[PDB]
């Protein structure tokens, strides 16, 4: 159709598990194919296709290049973590839920994605389909849980104790 | 109010 | 191929232009300049990856005016030279923007006067080597004197029948300001050069004392009764006595 | 920011020591350089972390801990000089290296045989002109600098292939006798009798 | 305790459109991206920039390094070029909507590239301007991009929305609607 031509690249700072395990992974796409990775478990640079191999060979020639690559698992990753630990890791957006007539439950404005959702004395294991986990994409989430027969707590990160109904 | 650190891109070629 | 800068020393008068050298090694897209001071203090001017400019600080987009065509050298060019410029400018090339390593040319000490008026070239001459020292040592000790100059742009070396020596030379750390009191000083700078008794003696050998002056180029008018102060080389020269 | 320490440093021929360099902030990685008389910038080490070892110098950065130093051991007269440490920080949005403050090392040489004179010599081209030189004293000695007559510093000369250096200074202008005056001149200095 | 997330710093840049972007997110929101033109930070959220600042430049210098590493990608391929990857488009409201209360409405572009696309919201069949709020292209865990549009809304039963949204692989202006 119309030609067009996309220099793109993500540099991922992993965190296994805040700074205890940290990996570096910068990827690299011409176009719509990812063509070079470096992974920092690797210590080097991959092609992932042709098209990357002379970055690889170029980089990988470069000895104090890949020595400060590997450095940036800790110049740049693990530095970020100690500032993001502040005000992003610890972030919590109570949940707002709301029941209306399958039965339906809502589930919204909380932050982070982790939830926790079920539903007389037991709840139902059987009959329920959701929305999965919808990213607002204004840093809050919100979720639909429905029962299908003719009350629902809810569990999250913000709540000390769980909300019912 | 601390700053934040970045990869500089590299150069191909 | 290390770092190329020329010129070494440059000497302008206010309200000239600077313009300074450098040669990147060879395949180093990434090109930066730097001016240190007196202090040691070092400040950033501007970026090069390749022919672009990446980065610069607000003084130069306003002064200065720098290049980096491909296969060609680079440049940086003071627009109006002030007293303010005066700085040792270096050049140094990396070979990719995302690593740190930087390898340095030899700078160009750029001094930049009023006018310039009090240029001179130096006056040189070689002393040769007291008795005494050669009854009592058996080694020969030649001095060098450079006189009356100015600025202190100057390098001196050694020769020896055509060729250049290092061994048993030592030079004066700086020139010294002949009157320190005048805001404007003419310098001196004095250098030895020692061998054995023995060969001092042979005839056949030729000391010559030589002092590069760095000065005007044909570039810089000169208005004056006297001769221009350019760029030269002044030299002295003694042979061996039995 | 770059605090680098210590400042100066004189160092005994043989002898050695460390400087040190430290952030205020995360830095990339870290380079040293030895700036020599005639200024050029010398590359002694690039590292981002851990430790290197290059002949007589050795090198560790500790990104985390936040500092670098460098080992000189065995000094020689050719590492006299001002060293500068450099670094990058990882946030510094311009990609150009800060640097130290740096540290002076000056290198005294080792004198075996101190063997003190002033002798004087005369222009090759013209009897008319001479100069006074002041040599083969140890490094204890400093040389000074009334307007009518100028004295030069003391430099170290070495006869390499001879196995031998050598202090000297020089004045001119009055009496090679006077020249150097007893301020200070050891007590054994050689005067010939011209 | 277990603490488990992803931080990246995505930039590109798009020819011939001549376009850069350079943002961060963590795990999968935006924390902030670079105004490239005007050389500034912006935040996500207003808090951040309390806890945090960054030195635009230093993206501008690497949107900058990208643009020269295209001009070497190109070439190495032979200026060939590639099939365009259409928009999955979706529109829904930010909380539950209740007639007489004010809400966001969101447009979710999902899946596409290349990384341009022009986006419309209509008010009743008629182009809206005020309320609208656009977000940078994000990055997913693959090739493909995904954006969010959010205009504000008031229910009301005789109001009826879509999202008009063109991009180079579709046929047509792709558009979606939402009435109470
Ligand atoms: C075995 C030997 O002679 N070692 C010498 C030592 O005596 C002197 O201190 C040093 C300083 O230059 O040179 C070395
Ligand atoms: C799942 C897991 O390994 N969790 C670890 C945990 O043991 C530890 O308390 C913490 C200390 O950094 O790192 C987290
Ligand atoms: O051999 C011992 C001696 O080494 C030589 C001297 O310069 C001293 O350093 C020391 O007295
Ligand atoms: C090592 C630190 O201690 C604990 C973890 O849960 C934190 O997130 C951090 O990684
Ligand atoms: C470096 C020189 O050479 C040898 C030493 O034993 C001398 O004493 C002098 O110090």
């Amino acid at each position: 159709s119309r030609p067009w031509f996309l220099e793109y690249c993500k540099s991922e700072c992993h965190f296994y598990n805040g700074t205890q395990r940290v990996r570096l992974l910068v990827r690299y796409f011409y176009n719509l194919e990812e063509n070079l990775r470096f992974d920092s478990d690797v210590g080097e640079f991959r092609a992932v296709t042709e098209l990357g191999r002379p970055d690889a060979e170029n980089w990988n020639s470069q000895p104090e290049f890949l020595e400060q690559k590997r450095a940036e698992v800790d110049t740049v990753c693990r530095h970020n973590y100690e500032i993001f630990d502040n005000f992003l890791v610890p972030r919590r957006v109570e949940p707002t839920v709301t029941v209306y007539p399958l039965l339906v439950c809502s589930v919204s404005d909380f932050y982070p994605g982790n939830i926790e959702v079920r539903w007389n004395g037991k709840e139902e294991k059987t009959g329920i389909v959701s929305t999965g986990l919808v990213r607002n994409g204004d840093w809050t989430f919100q979720t639909l849980v429905m029962l299908e027969t003719v009350t629902c707590q809810v569990e999250h990160p913000s709540l000390t104790d769980p909300v019912t109904v | 109010a601390d700053l934040i650190a970045y990869l500089k891109q590299a150069t191909k070629g | 191929m290390k770092v190329i800068q020329t010129p070494r020393y440059l000497v302008k008068g206010q309200g000239q232009k600077a313009k300074m050298r450098c040669i990147p090694e060879k395949g180093h897209p990434v090109v930066f300049w730097y001016q240190q001071n007196k202090n040691n203090e070092f400040k950033f001017l501007i970026n090069f990856q390749n022919q672009e400019v990446l980065q610069q600080i607000d003084m130069t987009e306003k002064r200065f005016s720098a290049e980096c065509p491909s296969n060609s050298p680079c440049s940086l060019e003071i627009q109006s030279s002030e007293a303010g410029d005066s700085a040792l400018y270096l050049c140094a090339s990396s070979l990719n923007w995302s690593q740190d390593t930087q390898y340095f040319g030899p700078g160009t000490r750029l001094l930049v006067l009023e006018d310039l008026k009090n240029v001179f070239p130096p006056e040189v001459a070689v002393f040769e080597p007291s008795e005494a020292e050669i009854s009592h040592t058996q080694k020969a000790t030649l001095v060098c004197l450079a006189t009356g100059f100015y600025p202190d742009h100057v390098e001196l070396s050694w020769w020896v029948n055509g060729k250049e020596v290092h061994s048993g030379v030592c030079t004066d750390p700086q020139p010294l300001k002949e009157q320190p009191a005048l805001n404007d000083s003419r310098y001196a700078l004095s250098s030895r050069l020692r061998v054995s008794a023995t060969f001092w003696q042979n005839p056949r050998n030729h000391f010559r004392c030589q002092v590069q002056f760095y000065g005007l180029s044909e570039n810089d008018e000169w208005t004056q009764d006297r001769a221009k102060p350019v760029t030269q080389i002044v030299s002295a020269e003694a042979w061996g006595r039995a | 920011q770059v605090e680098q320490s210590p400042s100066a440093l004189s160092l005994h021929e043989g002898t050695g020591s460390a400087l040190r360099c430290n952030f205020t902030t995360t830095m990339r990685a870290v380079q040293w350089f030895q700036q020599n008389s005639r200024g050029s910038l010398i590359n002694l080490f690039y590292l981002a972390s851990g430790t290197k070892e290059n002949g007589r110098l050795k090198s560790t950065f500790n990104s985390k801990e936040s500092y670098s130093t460098l080992h000189i051991r065995d000094a020689q007269l050719e590492d006299s000089g001002t060293y500068f440490c450099a670094a990058l920080r990882a946030t510094g949005g311009n990609n150009k290296l800060t640097f130290g403050q740096g540290t002076v090392l000056s290198v005294i040489p080792d004198i075996q045989n101190p063997d003190p004179a002033v002798y004087q010599l005369r222009d090759s081209k013209s009897s008319d002109k001479s100069v006074c030189l002041f040599t083969d004293f140890d490094s204890q000695t400093n040389v000074s600098q009334d307007s009518d007559v100028y004295i030069t510093d003391k430099c170290v000369l070495d006869m390499r292939s001879m196995d031998f250096k050598s202090n000297s200074a020089v004045a001119w202008s009055f009496a090679c006798a006077n020249a150097f005056n007893n301020s200070i001149i050891p007590e054994d200095t050689f005067f010939p009798s011209p | 305790i277990k603490e488990e997330h992803t931080i990246i710093q995505a930039e590109f840049y798009l020819l011939p459109d001549k376009r850069g972007e350079f943002m961060f997110d963590f795990d999968g929101d935006e924390i902030f991206h670079v105004d490239i033109e005007k050389s500034e930070t912006i935040w996500r959220l207003e808090e951040f920039a309390k806890f945090a600042s960054f030195e635009a430049q230093g993206a501008l210098a690497n949107i900058a390094v990208d643009k020269a590493n295209l001009d070497v990608m190109k070439e190495r391929s032979n200026n060939t070029p590639d099939a365009n990857v259409a928009p999955e488009v979706t529109v829904l409201s930010r909380s539950p909507v209740n007639l007489g209360e004010p809400n966001i409405l969101i447009c979710f572009i999902d899946k596409f590239s290349p990384p341009v696309v022009n986006v419309t919201w209509l008010r009743n069949g008629r182009p809206v301007t005020e309320g609208v709020s656009e977000t940078v292209f994000l990055p997913r865990d693959d090739h493909l991009f995904r954006k969010f549009h959010y205009l504000t809304f008031l229910p009301s039963t005789d109001d009826f929305y879509d999202c008009e949204v063109d991009h180079w692989g579709l046929e047509e202006p792709l558009r979606k609607h939402w009435e109470f």
